[PDB]
C-alpha cells in the first residue's frame, strides 16, 4: 500500500467465488420451457451441462 | 297459454294488421313472466407454458 519503500505495509484482498450445482432429473418440455422463460439476476453466471 | 280477455275491434291502429295492445294489469299479474336459466362455463387448461 506504501508507494515508496515501507515493505511491511500491505492489504490483503480476496474473490470469493461460490458454486452451486442444482440437478434436474427426468426433464419435460414443460419444466424446460419453464425454465427458459425464467430470467436471473445479473452477474450470475449459469453454465449448462447436458448428460 | 293464459287465458286471456280479448276483444275484437281497431284502438288507434296499435293493432294494425298483426300487432296486439295489452292492458298493463296482464303485466301487473304476472301472466307471463318466464325464467330462463343460462349456463356458462369457465374452462381452464394444463397450457404449455
Amino acid at each position: 500500500i506504501s508507494p515508496h519503500v515501507n515493505k511491511d505495509a500491505r492489504d490483503q484482498y480476496e474473490i470469493r467465488t461460490h458454486l452451486r450445482l442444482v440437478d434436474i432429473v427426468e426433464p419435460t418440455e414443460k419444466t424446460v420451457d419453464a425454465l427458459m422463460r425464467l430470467d436471473l439476476a445479473a452477474g450470475v453466471d449459469v453454465q449448462i451441462s447436458l448428460g | 297459454g293464459q287465458n286471456m280477455r280479448v276483444a275484437f275491434m281497431p284502438w288507434n291502429g296499435y293493432n294494425f294488421e298483426d300487432s296486439i295492445l295489452v292492458s298493463e294489469r296482464v303485466v301487473q299479474e304476472d301472466r307471463f313472466t318466464t325464467i330462463h336459466i343460462q349456463e356458462l362455463a369457465c374452462v381452464s387448461r394444463d397450457t404449455k407454458l
